[PDB]
């Protein structure tokens, strides 16, 4: 009918819990609150809500996106407008999070981007090329040339792949062109020293503290100033180096070619 | 405000001069017909010719005042592909790119002893997503699919 009709223009494609979930959390996160850390804002501390934290303030450095899901773009306007609630909570419903309970931030933030679009251009190129089977070019355009799951720095993105073909044979891929606004690269947790003497080549990044196996914490980072602002959920701290775990990184746009 | 023809044989229109995406009429077919748009096949009517790739629309048709023909390929031979699990492990897999995403994790978490929902699959730097069918994905006979733990934190 009607009705039915206009929630699936509304939500799209959603499965019969959804709504009651969305509905449940859009009560149950109505005390959060978005607090100003050096001109920011940062999520609060509540109930678990830190892989929130640095989801949220990751997807309000990507300039350009919007949402291809109507409710999720008014939610998302309303954020930057300064009514953060039903975002959180429409985010919290597609990502299939509980309240109060821990989660993934990067599995969270890739779900949601999944769902956007990107206002501006940008491209990759990929060569493809089995021994056997030969050479193909593959051309990808919009948000998801601005997106990679896998690998956390640049070079590791531009290096050549290795796997297996169609035909059972080795087959090799490598990125050959690359024009973004901006770059976001996730992986697991991993160590690294972060040091700001020399400006790093990425502009922010999301960390994990603790053992993966067990329930963690996360941090959002950002470089200004010359130095790492730590935004650890809603209160924000300052330091020149940091060992620390990173999981998602975030670069400036890209302009990259191979000959 | 469009329309796109079928074999049933019936028809029905895209409401819709605006958006635009081949993709979202694709969508648009995808959620007015329950079809995956990985099967649809389009071809403007009736000069056969199926369509490029890169923005909405002509090229080749435009406006409320012309149609398109639709046929889906409905097409799920099994597949062999690869998931390659937290350690390094690729185990093979029989699959349809018609199953869904959770599907395919079903069998995983049949193979690793991992519940469903305590992780989360990529393909080629790309988020898998539930609810989505395979053939979304392009996958390949022999494609690696990824496997990363769902982290707490
Ligand atoms: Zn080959």
């Amino acid at each position: 009918n009607d009705e039915t009709k206009a929630l699936k223009e509304l939500y799209g494609p959603v499965d019969p819990t959804f709504l009651h979930r969305f509905y449940s959390l859009k009560a149950a996160v109505h005390g959060w609150k978005m607090v100003v850390c050096d001109k920011v804002r940062s999520l609060k501390l509540s109930d678990n809500n830190c892989y929130l934290n640095a989801v949220i303030m990751t997807l309000d450095l990507l300039k350009d996106i919007k949402f291809v899901i109507p409710a999720l773009q008014h939610a998302f306007m309303k954020h930057k407008g300064g009514d953060s609630t039903d975002f959180i909570a429409l985010i919290m419903a597609y990502g299939n999070c509980t309240f109060g309970a821990p989660d993934d931030a990067s599995r969270l933030l890739h779900t949601v981007l999944a769902k956007a679009e990107l206002c501006c251009s940008a491209r990759m190129v990929w060569r493809e090329w089995c021994n056997v089977c030969g050479i193909k070019d593959v051309v990808l355009q919009g948000l998801k040339a601005c997106c990679y799951v896998g690998v956390q720095t640049v070079e590791d993105l531009r290096a050549r792949m290795t796997y297996v073909c169609q035909c059972g044979g080795e087959r090799h891929r490598q990125l050959v062109e690359h024009t973004t606004p901006w770059l976001l690269l996730s992986g697991t947790p991993n160590e690294k020293l972060v040091t700001t003497s020399t400006a790093p080549d990425f502009v922010a990044f999301n960390v994990f503290q603790g053992i993966e196996t067990a329930v963690g914490h996360y941090v959002h980072a950002r470089l200004k100033g010359g130095l790492i602002l730590k935004f650890d959920s809603g209160t924000v701290s300052k330091t020149s180096d940091w060992k620390c775990k990173v999981t998602d990184v975030l670069f400036p746009g890209q302009k990259y070619s191979s000959d | 405000d469009l329309t796109v023809k079928m074999l049933a044989g019936n028809e029905f229109q895209v409401s819709l001069s605006s958006s635009m995406s081949v993709s979202e009429l694709k969508a648009q077919i995808t959620q007015k017909i329950g079809v995956h748009a990985f099967q649809q096949r389009l071809a403007v009517h009736p000069s056969g010719v199926a369509l490029q790739d890169r923005v909405p629309l002509a090229s080749q048709g435009l406006g409320p005042g012309s149609t398109v023909l639709l046929v889906v390929d409905k097409s799920d031979e099994p597949l062999s592909i690869l998931v390659r699990n937290n350690k390094g492990r690729s185990s093979t897999y029989e699959v349809r790119l018609t199953q869904t995403v959770a599907h395919l994790k079903q069998q995983v978490s049949g193979l690793e002893g991992v519940q469903d929902d305590l992780f989360w699959l990529t393909f080629e730097g790309k988020p898998l997503e539930d609810q989505l069918p395979l053939g979304e994905y392009g996958l390949k006979p022999l494609s690696t699919v990824f496997m990363n733990l769902r982290l707490r934190g």
